[PDB]
RNA sequence: CUGACUGGGGCCUGUAGAGCACUGAUAGGGCUAGGGGGCCCACCAGCCUACCAAACCCUGUCAAACUCCGAAGGGUCCCAG
RNA sequence: CGCCUCCUAAAAGGUAACGGAGGCGCCCAAAGGUCCCCUCAGGCGGGACGGAAAUCCGCCGGAGAGCGCAAGGGUAGAAGGGGGCCUGACUGCGAGGCCUGCAAGCCGAGCAGGGGCGAAAGCCGGGCCUAGUGAACCGGUGGUCCCGUGUGGAAGGGCCAU
RNA sequence: UCCCCCGUGCCCAUAGCGGCGUGGAACCACCCGUUCCCAUUCCGAACACGGAAGUGAAACGCGCCAGCGCCGAUGGUACUGGGCGGGCGACCGCCUGGGAGAGUAGGUCGGUGCGGGGGA
């Protein structure tokens, strides 16, 4: 590589919120990230964050069978 | 040749004689031409300067 | 009624000037041409206007080299 | 469809052939280096030299030099003195350069 | 009627009418053809009159193939001027036609119909013509 | 060459699975990563603050490689574009730097992508290469909110020695490329 | 003795003719972006076209300023009459 | 109304008309020399903003792109694109020719001086080429130090360059 | 003087495209590295250097295949130098010498020189 025009790559720790630590290389030796592949909802099986709801509607009303028959 | 593309002389900077005629575009090349050139009087190459024709 | 044509330029007298087997002297113009319809071969130079001319005394020889073009050679006598 | 390599080769070689000198061609493989001095007018090789033929051994540059010296010695034996260097597709540098320098040390003229 | 949509040059030298047709001498589409017996410049208006005569005869049905095209500009000087002052203006377009040319072909029609239509068409043209029928000779071309 | 997890993961786990999945008879026949090419289309730097040196500084922090300027082949009326104008950045990553970039790309970058539902399965060359585009540079761990003036994304070409999309799909997913469908 | 003219040999050429590979023209058919139109929608798509049609392919053609080709001749040099 | 390109022009050259079509009266300090490197248009597939067309990736693609500008010839085995160093866009000449009524116009190896690039072979006396131009006369400016009306100077001229 | 490979020429597609098969001992290539020389408008991709674990996957070489591309008769014709006729003309013929282009039959998945290294 041409000298003096590139950022040097050093060993690096990327630290996620989930406690994941990634040993890699970068131009900044320490980095914090809010998310990573190990915790992100799309990756983790299908950990459906807040809504694993399943619609819920529309026959999901059932309040109730009370009309006459 | 035109108003902007002028004719000019090259003067041997050492003995002051005009040895070459040529042209330049004074919009593109506003500074005086400086060129090494053979001077037949000095019998060697010499920096020649642009001088009004 | 009038014409906006009526122009033409002087004919330039281009072409081969010395054909194969002709005895030429060095400097003899061999071909006047636009671009390289003929290419300089052995003992033939080429001028800034593509003019082919003999570099040595000798005999003119032509050669057609397919995709490599037609060449004009001079063979020393 | 030609390659950069093929074009580069033609380009430097065509230029050499125009001058009409005996042509010193150099082939450089990953392992070896070869030289033949060629008469392009008769389409014949006059003298040859290579690392493969001399069973040379060590550092590729120092080897190149030696095959150069060798080519020279044989060449001078045939009365071949003046030559034109055909670097072909190679930069004039390193191994090729070394061979060239070795040829010159031997008294090949170029 | 027929004329080039566009061209490289507005005006053409007149040229010559020597020889039999270059090509176009065998029936290539229809069952019957109208062949040129004499050389001529055939005008676009002649061609159209021939066409219209044939569709008029057919009334409804049949297919006409027009195998010549007037791409040659026809030139005439404005009336009562003298010679000189440049080439006259383009007044029309003509198809160069030489002996043996199949100018028109018909199909989808009975022999009686085709014979008659091509006859009437021939009367609109400035040359002698011949009616022909598709042949093995044509097929072998 | 550096010990890097993804690179190691390619040789240790990915190669055997690929040899398995397709049964190559030659070690050279199995899908390899040739280069990753990153391109910033930019040209919002055509005139104006034609200092895209801000962007080049950003690309270099991301890749460890200084991008090279791209210039307009011809002049263009409607994009307001004259020949030779500096319109973009392009960096060709190979070997250890290529692995390192993809490594962070999978682990960190793509996760940080907004409303990420996975890479587009259909974006394959047809000849076994893949391409994806980004909206922001903030995706990457190297870039923070402080140090960035504006939002500029990029194009990413991942070139493979694989002859088919099938093979290329196999290799890339094995490496950890997360596909939606 | 070199001449016109002629025999042999080599080189140069782009006409006649022809051709359509290039530049353009070109009828019909096929195939098929693009519109016109009709069903059916504003929920953004669909289906039908004896409608005008680009590119492409087929059949058939056109050209002083077209040529993948290409004569007869013509020119020039050498030896000989 | 001079000049350039094509056709007319009858396959060497040349060839007319108030015959058919277009251009020129500039330009470039690099768009010049050399050394090194690189190869197009276009089609298809892929890619944030990005579109028919900006930049990126892959495949096909001999030249249909490019070559400042008309047209023709030529051309990637570069004349096209990029970079380094540069000024040969030399001085003094010039075998030999092309063209040709004259006068012009054109090509030019090679020798010498002092250079540029290159390891070298070598190339370089502007520009891919063909238009971008104007004989004398009269006069200007720089140089030269040749003439200088009895002599020394001077006036004024000559010569070289413009 | 025979076969294989490596260089380098010549003919200038009968030599090319595509398909298939084949070769690593040798040679060639990819390859292993990027300390050193040298190098990237970024990149050891290229250029370059030092190597020698591996693979003939890519490239290259060598076979086979006629889908394409390329080549292509013999006949006959057009045209025509020279010589003659005919038509009022546009134009049409005869004699003698020359003679295409298109197309048909068919051909082609190269041939050959010089020097190296290896094999018999
Ligand atoms: N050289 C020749 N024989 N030319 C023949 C042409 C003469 C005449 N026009 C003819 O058709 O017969
Ligand atoms: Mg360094
Ligand atoms: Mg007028
Ligand atoms: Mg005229
Ligand atoms: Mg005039
Ligand atoms: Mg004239
Ligand atoms: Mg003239
Ligand atoms: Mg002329
Ligand atoms: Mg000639
Ligand atoms: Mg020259
Ligand atoms: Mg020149
Ligand atoms: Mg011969
Ligand atoms: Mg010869
Ligand atoms: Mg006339
Ligand atoms: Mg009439
Ligand atoms: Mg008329
Ligand atoms: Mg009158
Ligand atoms: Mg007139
Ligand atoms: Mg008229
Ligand atoms: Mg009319
Ligand atoms: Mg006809
Ligand atoms: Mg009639
Ligand atoms: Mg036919
Ligand atoms: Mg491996
Ligand atoms: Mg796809
Ligand atoms: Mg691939
Ligand atoms: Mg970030
Ligand atoms: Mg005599
Ligand atoms: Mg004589
Ligand atoms: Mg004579
Ligand atoms: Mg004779
Ligand atoms: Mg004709
Ligand atoms: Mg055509
Ligand atoms: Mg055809
Ligand atoms: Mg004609
Ligand atoms: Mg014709
Ligand atoms: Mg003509
Ligand atoms: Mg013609
Ligand atoms: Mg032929
Ligand atoms: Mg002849
Ligand atoms: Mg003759
Ligand atoms: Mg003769
Ligand atoms: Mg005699
Ligand atoms: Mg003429
Ligand atoms: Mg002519
Ligand atoms: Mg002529
Ligand atoms: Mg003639
Ligand atoms: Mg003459
Ligand atoms: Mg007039
Ligand atoms: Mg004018
Ligand atoms: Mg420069
Ligand atoms: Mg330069
Ligand atoms: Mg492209
Ligand atoms: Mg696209
Ligand atoms: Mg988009
Ligand atoms: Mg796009
Ligand atoms: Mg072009
Ligand atoms: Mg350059
Ligand atoms: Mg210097
Ligand atoms: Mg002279
Ligand atoms: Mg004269
Ligand atoms: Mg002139
Ligand atoms: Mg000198
Ligand atoms: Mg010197
Ligand atoms: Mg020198
Ligand atoms: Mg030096
Ligand atoms: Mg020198
Ligand atoms: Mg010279
Ligand atoms: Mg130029
Ligand atoms: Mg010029
Ligand atoms: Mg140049
Ligand atoms: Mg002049
Ligand atoms: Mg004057
Ligand atoms: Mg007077
Ligand atoms: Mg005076
Ligand atoms: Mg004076
Ligand atoms: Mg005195
Ligand atoms: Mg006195
Ligand atoms: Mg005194
Ligand atoms: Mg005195
Ligand atoms: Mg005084
Ligand atoms: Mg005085
Ligand atoms: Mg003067
Ligand atoms: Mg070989
Ligand atoms: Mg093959
Ligand atoms: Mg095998
Ligand atoms: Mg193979
Ligand atoms: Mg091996
Ligand atoms: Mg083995
Ligand atoms: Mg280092
Ligand atoms: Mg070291
Ligand atoms: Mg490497
Ligand atoms: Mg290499
Ligand atoms: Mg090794
Ligand atoms: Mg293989
Ligand atoms: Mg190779
Ligand atoms: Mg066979
Ligand atoms: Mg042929
Ligand atoms: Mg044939
Ligand atoms: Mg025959
Ligand atoms: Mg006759
Ligand atoms: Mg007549
Ligand atoms: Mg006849
Ligand atoms: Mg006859
Ligand atoms: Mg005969
Ligand atoms: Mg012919
Ligand atoms: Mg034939
Ligand atoms: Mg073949
Ligand atoms: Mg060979
Ligand atoms: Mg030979
Ligand atoms: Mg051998
Ligand atoms: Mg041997
Ligand atoms: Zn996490
Ligand atoms: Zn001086």
């Amino acid at each position: 590589m041409k000298e003096g025009i590139h950022p040097k790559l050093v060993p690096a720790r990327i630290i996620c919120g989930c406690g994941n630590v990634i040993e890699t290389y970068s131009t900044k030796p320490e980095i914090y990230v809010e998310v990573c592949s190990k915790c992100h909802p799309f990756y983790t099986g299908q950990q459906r964050f807040v809504d694993t709801e399943g619609r819920v509607e529309r026959f999901q009303r059932r309040y109730g069978d009370s009309y006459r028959k | 040749a035109s108003e902007v593309r002028i004719k000019l002389l090259l003067e041997c900077t050492e003995c002051k004689r005009r040895n070459y005629a040529t042209e330049k575009n004074k919009r593109n090349t506003p500074n005086k031409l400086e060129l090494r050139k053979y001077c037949p009087w000095c019998r060697k190459h010499t920096v020649h300067r642009e001088v009004k024709i | 009624g009038s014409t906006r044509n009526g122009r033409d330029s002087q004919a330039k007298r281009l072409g081969v000037k010395r054909y194969e087997g002709q005895v030429v002297r060095a400097g003899n113009i061999l071909v006047r041409q636009r671009g390289t319809r003929f290419k300089p071969g052995k003992n033939v130079g080429m001028g800034r206007d593509f003019t082919l001319f003999a570099l040595v005394d000798g005999v003119v020889e032509f050669q057609d080299r397919g995709r490599l073009g037609r060449y004009v050679h001079v063979r020393p006598l | 469809r030609l390659t950069a390599y093929e074009r580069r080769k033609f380009r430097v070689r065509n230029r050499i052939k125009r001058t009409g000198r005996l042509r010193l061609s150099v082939f450089r493989s990953l392992k070896h280096i070869y030289a033949q001095i060629i008469d392009d007018e008769k389409g014949v090789t006059l003298v040859s030299a290579s690392s493969l033929a001399l069973k040379l051994k060590g550092n590729k540059t120092e080897v190149a030099r030696q095959v150069g010296r060798a080519l020279a010695e044989k060449a001078l034996a045939l009365g071949i003195k003046q030559v034109a260097f055909d670097r072909g597709p190679y930069k004039y540098h390193g191994r090729v350069k070394a061979l060239a320098e070795g040829a010159r040390e031997g008294g090949l003229e170029f | 009627m027929l004329m080039p949509r566009r061209m490289k040059y507005r005006k053409q030298q007149r040229g010559r009418l020597k020889g039999a047709t270059k090509g176009g001498d065998y029936v290539a589409f229809g069952d019957y053809g109208l062949v040129a017996l004499e050389p001529a410049w055939i005008t676009a208006q002649q061609i159209e009159a021939a066409r219209v005569a044939m569709v008029r005869h057919f009334r409804r049905g049949g297919k006409i193939f027009i195998r010549i095209f007037p791409d040659k500009p026809y030139t005439k000087k404005p009336l009562e001027v003298r010679m000189g002052k440049g080439k006259g203006n383009v007044e029309g377009y003509v198809a160069v036609v030489k002996p043996g040319r199949v100018m028109f072909e018909v199909a989808g029609v009975t022999e009686e119909q085709a014979m008659e239509a091509l006859r009437i068409a021939g009367h609109k043209l400035p040359i002698k013509t011949k009616i022909v029928r598709r042949d093995a000779y044509d097929e072998a071309q | 060459p550096l010990d890097v997890a993804l690179k190691r993961k390619y040789y240790e786990e990915v190669r055997p699975e690929l040899i398995r999945r397709f049964g190559y008879q030659n070690v050279w026949e199995v899908p390899r990563l040739e280069k990753v090419v990153i391109n910033q289309g930019l040209g919002e730097a055509k005139e104006d603050a034609r200092i895209l040196e801000k962007a080049a500084q950003e690309l270099a922090l991301i890749t460890g490689q200084k991008p090279a300027v791209t210039r307009a082949k011809k002049s263009i009326s409607n994009f307001k574009l004259r020949k030779g104008m500096p319109i973009g950045l392009r960096v060709t990553l190979r070997r250890d730097r290529m692995w390192i970039f993809l490594e962070k790309l999978l682990n960190v970058a793509l996760p940080r992508i907004r409303d990420f539902r996975g890479l587009n399965p259909n974006s394959f060359d047809g000849r076994g290469n893949y391409n994806l585009g980004l909206r922001e540079q903030l995706i990457f761990p190297e870039i923070t909110y402080d140090m960035v003036d504006a939002l500029r994304g990029m194009d990413i070409a991942v070139v493979t020695t694989a002859e088919t999309d099938e093979e290329a799909r196999a290799l890339l997913e094995l490496l950890g490329f997360p596909f939606r469908k």
